[PDB]
């Protein structure tokens, strides 16, 4: 006897399996979709912590209909607010920051500019784990700025962890 | 108008009884999911 609380958006959780035989897109896999708070927690409570993913693997949470790749119409001209962690920060902060990121997404924490958010991505990597929020238009400087500011506040980033914005066009070049 | 939730409320919902059952068609991905 419970009424679930609906989210503004329906979301999809993706997993990326590091298989070097296969193409990047072919390693991408849909786990599940949800559109209530309680379904979010039901999913979260039955998946692995990011810090325990195999090296080279990712989680992505994206709005329904947006694939977690540069090529998607909604990401093409977009970009990301990115933080990179070192090795001790995997243990102490990765899982905390990822969950905080997820709550920013589903809770629509960026006011009107929440419509500019496409999703978020966590990359578990030997060289240093990465968390990012993907936004739809790198040129919407107001949206980008506000999202970045609020996101940095909600994460509670210490100054030793810098947060930076880059367009996917530049990433896909380098 | 937009449905917005702050952190404290989202966290309180985690205790709900509906969050203790996995999603119905959760796939089997050993090490990643617990269906
Ligand atoms: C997010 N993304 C990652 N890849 C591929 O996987 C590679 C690794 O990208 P990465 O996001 O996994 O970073 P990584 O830490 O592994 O290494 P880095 O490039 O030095 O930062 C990319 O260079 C692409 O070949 C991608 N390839 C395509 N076609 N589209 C994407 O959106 C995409």
């Amino acid at each position: 006897h419970y009424i679930k609380h609906p989210l503004q958006n329906r979301w999809a959780l993706w997993f990326f399996k590091n298989d070097k035989s296969k193409t990047w897109q072919a390693n991408l896999r849909l786990i599940s979709k949800f559109d209530t708070v309680e379904d979010f927690w039901a999913l979260y409570n039955h998946i692995q912590l990011s810090s325990n993913l195999m090296p080279g693997c990712d989680y992505s949470l994206f709005k329904d209909g947006i694939e977690p790749m540069w090529e998607d119409e909604k990401n093409k001209r977009g970009g990301r607010w990115l933080i990179t962690l070192n090795k001790q920060q995997r243990r102490s902060d990765l899982d905390r920051f990822w969950l905080e990121t997820l709550l920013c997404l589903i809770g629509e924490s960026f006011d009107d500019y929440s419509d500019d958010v496409c999703g978020a991505v966590v990359n578990v990597r030997a060289k240093g784990d990465k968390i990012a929020i993907w936004t739809t238009e790198c040129e919407n400087r107001d949206a980008v700025t506000h999202i970045g500011r609020v996101y940095k506040e909600r994460l509670g980033l210490p100054p030793k962890i810098v947060i930076g914005y880059q367009s996917h066009a530049d990433t896909a070049t380098k | 108008t937009r449905i917005i939730y702050d952190r404290k409320f989202l966290m309180e919902c985690r205790n709900s009884p509906v969050t203790k059952t996995p999603p119905r068609d959760l796939p089997t991905i050993p090490g990643v999911t617990s269906p």
